[PDB]
């Protein structure tokens, strides 16, 4: 009876373990899942800048007409 | 109570130690107010919170030294260790060594000094400058044979900075980078090349960015020295000196020339998708695609390899991974040495600086090597050497200081030893 005791003592303690430790990876997982976020917002951000800034810059070049003095 | 003491001059130098002393302030906790809400080895504590970092700041162009003193931590360096001379070097040797460097380099060596006696157990140095660089290949030797010649027992790692055999910032680069190897191969015991172009080839493979900048390098050189000093910062079960550095890699007094490799280096994405386990990480960090220093190191045999790992790392496999190997095919020893791996677990894991392209991993491994094929460089380079002498070639752009001639004859002849000394130790008895 106490060697059946002390082995579910280290099974419990070894299938507790297992468990704390995927879960420390599942955490890393979603850590990187949310660090993609930033690299996937700021290109789009940065993308969406250069479009307006460019049309922007084609609009000024293209307001030159004529004087006609 | 066992502290290490950074210098960075140059240009090279003083970028990369910006970036590294962020990454420091990022770990310990220290905030560029410089006050703290372990640190014995680079920061020190001025009585209350205020802390300052055991560093000196040498660039005589006083740009880049501008940049640092009105940046994100103009609260946290010592205003009296950012020394900068009122002109620049101009990428020849005799402007940073004999006339204008012979001003500084006096005050160089008070601040150390004065920062020195405060040192209880200091352990060793950290240059970090280029060689193609003026300012920080002349005034960075004179500075090494200052150091050689007064306090002695310690160690002396140099992180040099050495161009690409492909690609040049400056054309005048083998002259000034002669002369560096040949002034510091008497007065240093280590000097880790780190090209600054393998490191834009792993950036564009491992990392998917077409367009890096010298930031990402920067970041990159600061993960791999943090990775080295993770025993001195934090334990581990097996904590090692930075006097092991000297004594595991030096084989003979002259043959001294490491190179260094950091795993893994990945995105978010592939972090995803990858396993890192301790094998494939020990396997991917013997791959050629990321020795910092841009060489094939199949065209030689190792002699010496140290490994510092971090992270959730268990032994058993790690003896495994490395039995694994030493019996792997590709890679070769020399027979001098059966004993040729070493070894340092720490219990800190990489750090995740916010932005960096680096991603949250759980291991990491930083391999140091002592090898035969960083000696065909200097071939190559010497052959650069032979064009740009074989024709008296900007000499007068030398004389034009006080720096005698004949000395290059000198320089380029213990060179040519060197390659003799990798023809003389890498050969089987
Ligand atoms: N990887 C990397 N290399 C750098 C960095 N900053 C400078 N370098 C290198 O520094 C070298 C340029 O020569 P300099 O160091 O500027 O020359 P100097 O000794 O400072 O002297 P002067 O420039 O004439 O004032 C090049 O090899 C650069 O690649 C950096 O932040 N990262
Ligand atoms: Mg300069």
């Amino acid at each position: 009876t106490q060697t059946l005791e002390l082995n579910r003592m280290r099974g419990m303690l070894e299938d507790d373990f297992n468990r704390k430790k995927a879960s420390i990876r599942q955490a890393v997982k979603e850590e990187n899942q949310q660090l993609d976020k930033q690299k996937r917002d700021l290109e789009k951000q940065s993308n969406n800048e250069k479009l307006n800034y460019e049309r922007t810059e084609i609009d000024m070049v293209k307001t030159r007409g004529q004087k006609r003095p | 109570m066992r502290e290490v003491i950074s210098i960075h001059v140059g240009q090279g130098g003083i970028q990369v130690g910006n970036a590294c002393w962020e990454l420091f302030c990022l770990e310990h906790g220290i905030q560029p107010d410089g006050q703290m809400p372990a640190f014995n080895t680079f920061f020190s504590e001025t009585g209350a919170g205020k802390h300052v970092p055991r560093a000196v700041f040498l660039d005589l162009e006083p740009t880049v030294i501008d940049e640092v003193r009105t940046g994100t931590y103009r609260q946290l360096f010592h205003p009296e260790q950012l020394i900068s001379g009122k002109e620049d070097a101009a990428n020849n040797f005799a402007r940073g060594h004999y006339t204008i460097g012979k001003e500084i380099v006096d005050l160089c060596l008070d601040r150390i000094r004065k920062l020195a006696d405060n040192c209880t157990g200091l352990q060793g140095f950290l240059v970090f400058n280029s060689v193609g660089g003026g300012t920080g290949s002349g005034l960075g030797s004179l500075l090494l044979e200052r150091l050689s010649v007064d306090y002695g027992k310690k160690s002396k790692l140099g992180f040099t900075i050495y161009p690409s055999p492909q690609v040049s910032t400056a054309v005048v680069e083998p002259y000034n980078s002669i002369l560096s190897t040949h002034s510091l191969l008497e007065h240093t015991d280590v000097a880790v090349m780190l090209d600054n172009e393998a490191i834009y080839d792993i950036c564009r493979r491992n990392l998917d960015i077409e367009r890096p900048t010298y930031t990402n390098l920067n970041r990159l050189i600061a993960q791999v020295i943090s990775s080295l000093t993770a025993s001195l910062r934090f334990d581990g079960a097996l904590n090692v000196d930075i006097t092991e550095f000297q004594t595991n890699l030096v084989p003979y007094p002259r043959i001294h020339f490491m190179l260094s490799s950091y795993a893994p280096i990945i995105s978010a994405e592939k972090a995803y998708h990858e396993q890192l386990s301790v094998a494939e990480i020990t396997n991917s960090a013997f791959e050629p695609a990321n020795m910092m220093a841009k060489c094939d190191p199949r065209h030689g045999k190792y002699m010496a390899c140290s490994m510092m790992y971090r992270g959730d790392v268990v032994p058993k496999d790690v003896n495994a991974s490395i039995a694994t190997i030493k019996t792997k095919r590709t890679i070769q020893f020399v027979d001098w040495c059966p004993t040729g791996f070493k070894v340092g677990i720490n219990y800190q894991p990489p750090t995740v600086v916010p932005g960096g392209d680096l991603a949250k991993v759980m291991r990491a491994v930083c391999m140091i090597s002592n090898s035969t094929a960083i000696a065909e460089v200097f071939s190559r380079l010497d052959h650069k050497f032979d064009l740009m002498y074989a024709k008296r070639a900007f000499v007068h752009w030398y004389v034009g200081e006080g720096m005698e001639e004949g000395e290059f004859s000198e320089a380029r002849e213990d060179l040519a030893a060197l390659e003799k000394d990798y023809e003389e130790v890498g050969i089987e008895t």
